[PDB]
RNA sequence: ACCCGGUGAGGCGGGGGGGCGAGCCGGGCUCUCGCUUCUGGCGCCAAGCGCCCGGCCGGCCGGGCGCGACCCGCUCCGGGG
RNA sequence: GCGCCGUUCCGAAGGGACGGGCGAUGGCCUCCGUUGCCCUCAGCCGAUCGAAAGGGAGUCGGGUUCAGAUCCCCGAAUCCG
């Protein structure tokens, strides 16, 4: 067989999977950012209930290790209500809140009568 | 227009309909047609003048 | 009683060369067995100033013997070489200027 | 039949003219660093004096020889893991209800039974990696007056045995029905080898130029013999 | 054994064998690296001396050191 | 050994073969050459030939190998040493 | 000695893709993907970091707060995948 290139690369070897003859950990760790985790509390604030009365969301305080997404499913599952979206922002206390909007079927003010908060 | 509009530009925009169209312009593109017939018309006639030294010889 | 000038330069760091702008080593082309054999064509693309460098260079383009690729060398400009000029390298090649 | 569209296309290969077909060029790759180290130090060995106690290891029992050994050495192969098993078995039945000669190998055994001249044959392995462990054996078989041989493998005499590598390979007993034919490697091995030993211990090695050096120095001395030769008509 | 011959044989440096041994080898041994494992003794008699026995679990690491 | 330079370590050294010159009787020899200089063009991923092989009905459709692209070698070529 | 020098220099520095072949699961096992193996093809330039003023696709108008708006709300868009 003949040699093309003035070079030698390193011929590619057959290079297999681990097939572990023991798990490292026992278990998976449970994941401890759950639903009920990542929900606190909504805000009870005049502003937040102006919020809520007029543009037809909800302002909730989060975990700080939240995505949109996650908070979206959250509020989802919680509550039962789907949303047209979430804003966030971190505040200079360091918790995140989201102002979950949502879908025009849903009052906000009925839900928010549901939770508790008036 | 900036090089990443350029995605957005259909095919008619971002070219011309010639050969080498939208990359070299009409001017070296006949020059270029002119050039690379006669180089090769004059390698013909170095060729049969090679024919012809090898006739004389 | 301090470490002179002269000697500091040698440490560099403020006395390094300005390289930001020029173009770059201005080389011949390596050997190969065109330049040691025949010759081989390669035409002036454009000839260019380097910074630091009183000399103009010339992107001469050579036609690579191995690969259908083309070659660009930085060769430095002798006088009187212009732009789209034949510029030959070997063995074989003629006496005339600006042919290596 | 044949079709005009059909055209023969060549190719200009000169220089400048037409690019260069892939073609073989192993002789100018950039090799790894282990390659190009064991490829010139086989190019040492072939530039340096090599002293003649090393040198004697290069000449090797040749072929026809080589087959007619290793045919009389696998009669006494020493028995495998499995068949010790067998023969455990074996004698265990007997105690339920003479031991045949083998090859011996490894310097040590085959040293010691040199010094003791219980070996009839010697079979010295040509390639063993640190040679100092068998450079003073041929001239140990020679003093105790042993056949001694030399084998291209020590792979392939590591194949007697059943292992990876031996070093050397001894002959202390053999069979009534084999035992005319070690005779006749033992005529033919000590006149190849111990009957020939002042001239292996003189015999230096190596110190052999490269061909293009060779080819060099030829060129010169033919040139001045032509140009000796031609005037004197 | 042939162990005492190795032995004598390397006590006897300067000779024609063992210069030219020590001469390949040094060679061979600089082309390398500062450091890296050989794959078994280069003296197996010096290694069994101070304590090395050949078995599964002893390294030889052939290391360089600058000199002066 | 050791050092320096170049390179994507790409045609190194012998030898065949081919052509062109000088000298003797179509022949042996020494040496040179080995394919690109009128132009700001193009140039890869083989044409051709030779021998094998497989599926379908001498025809059809997909494959292989060697020439093409000379052989052999122990330092990748060079310069020091 | 903690480490240091060095950044392409003394490296087997490629884990990728078009096609051809082998098998294996999945879907009205059609045809396509998911792979695992073989043949082929493959340059680049050195891992990585380094600009809230450099390069860098794509959001504007109106209304709203005690304090936020090209971010909310209404209305018009638009880029990328
Ligand atoms: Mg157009
Ligand atoms: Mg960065
Ligand atoms: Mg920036
Ligand atoms: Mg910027």
């Amino acid at each position: 067989k003949i040699r093309t290139s003035p070079t030698f690369r390193r011929p590619k070897t057959l290079r297999l999977r681990r097939q572990p003859k023991y798990p490292r950990k026992s278990a998976p760790r449970r994941n401890k950012l759950d639903h009920y985790a990542i929900i606190k509390f909504p805000l009870t604030t005049e502003s937040a209930m102006k919020k809520i009365e007029d543009n037809n969301t909800l302002v909730f305080i989060v975990d700080v290790k939240a995505n949109k997404h996650q908070i979206k499913q959250a509020v989802k599952k919680l509550y039962d209500i789907d949303v047209a979206k979430v804003n966030t922002l971190i505040r200079p206390d360091g918790e995140k809140k989201a102002y979950v909007r949502l879908a025009p079927d849903y009052d906000a003010l009925d839900v928010a009568n549901k939770i508790g908060i008036i | 227009v900036r090089p990443k509009v350029l995605m957005r530009l259909s095919k008619t925009k971002k070219h011309v309909s010639r050969a080498y169209g939208g990359s070299m312009c009409a001017k070296c593109v006949r020059d270029r047609i002119k050039r690379a017939f006669l180089i090769e018309e004059q390698k013909i006639v170095v060729k049969v003048l090679k024919a012809q030294a090898q006739s004389q010889k | 009683g301090r470490v002179i000038r002269g000697q500091r330069k040698g440490a560099g760091s403020v006395f390094r060369a300005h390289v930001k702008h020029r173009k770059g080593a201005a080389r011949l082309r390596a050997v190969d067995f065109a330049e040691r054999h025949g010759y081989i064509k390669g035409i002036v693309k454009d000839i260019i100033h380097d910074p630091g460098r009183g000399a103009p260079l010339a992107k001469v383009v050579f036609r690579d013997p191995y690969r259908f690729k083309k070659r660009t060398e930085l060769f430095i400009a002798a006088e009187g070489i212009h732009t789209g000029q034949f510029v030959y390298c070997g063995k074989k090649a003629q006496l005339n200027i600006g042919n290596v | 039949v044949v079709n005009p569209l059909f055209e023969k296309r060549p190719k200009n290969f000169g220089i400048g003219q037409d690019i260069q077909p892939k073609r073989d060029l192993t002789r100018f790759v950039k090799w790894p660093r282990y390659i190009r180290l064991q490829r010139q130090r086989a190019i040492l060995y072939k530039r340096l004096k090599v002293p003649p106690a090393i040198n004697q290891f290069t000449q090797v029992l040749d072929r026809q020889t080589a087959t007619q050994l290793l045919k009389l050495a696998h009669k006494y192969r020493p028995e495998t893991k499995q068949e010790k098993k067998q023969r455990l078995l074996a004698r265990a039945e007997k105690k339920a209800a003479k031991r045949p000669p083998v090859l011996r190998a490894g310097v040590n055994t085959v040293t010691t039974l040199v010094e003791n001249k219980k070996a009839q044959l010697v079979v010295i392995a040509h390639d063993v990696d640190p040679i100092e462990l068998v450079v003073f054996l041929p001239a140990l078989c020679r003093k105790m007056g042993v056949p001694y041989c030399i084998l291209k493998g020590k792979a392939r005499l590591g194949r007697l045995v059943h292992r990876k590598t031996c070093t050397t390979v001894a002959f202390t007993q053999v069979n009534s029905e084999d035992k005319g034919a070690l005779a006749k490697l033992v005529e033919a091995i000590r006149t190849n080898y111990n009957d020939r030993y002042d001239e292996i211990r003189r015999h230096w090695g190596g110190n052999v130029l490269g061909p293009k050096s060779v080819a060099r120095i030829a060129k010169l001395e033919k040139a001045k013999a032509k140009e000796l030769a031609t005037k004197l008509g | 054994g042939a162990y005492k011959y190795i032995q004598e044989l390397w006590r006897k440096k300067q000779s024609d064998v063992m210069r030219f041994l020590l001469r390949v080898r040094c060679w061979q041994y600089r082309q390398l690296s500062a450091l890296h494992r050989a794959p078994r003794p280069t003296r197996p008699d010096k290694a069994r001396r101070l304590g090395y026995k050949a078995k599964q679990g002893y390294v030889i690491y052939r290391i360089r050191v600058r000199r002066g």
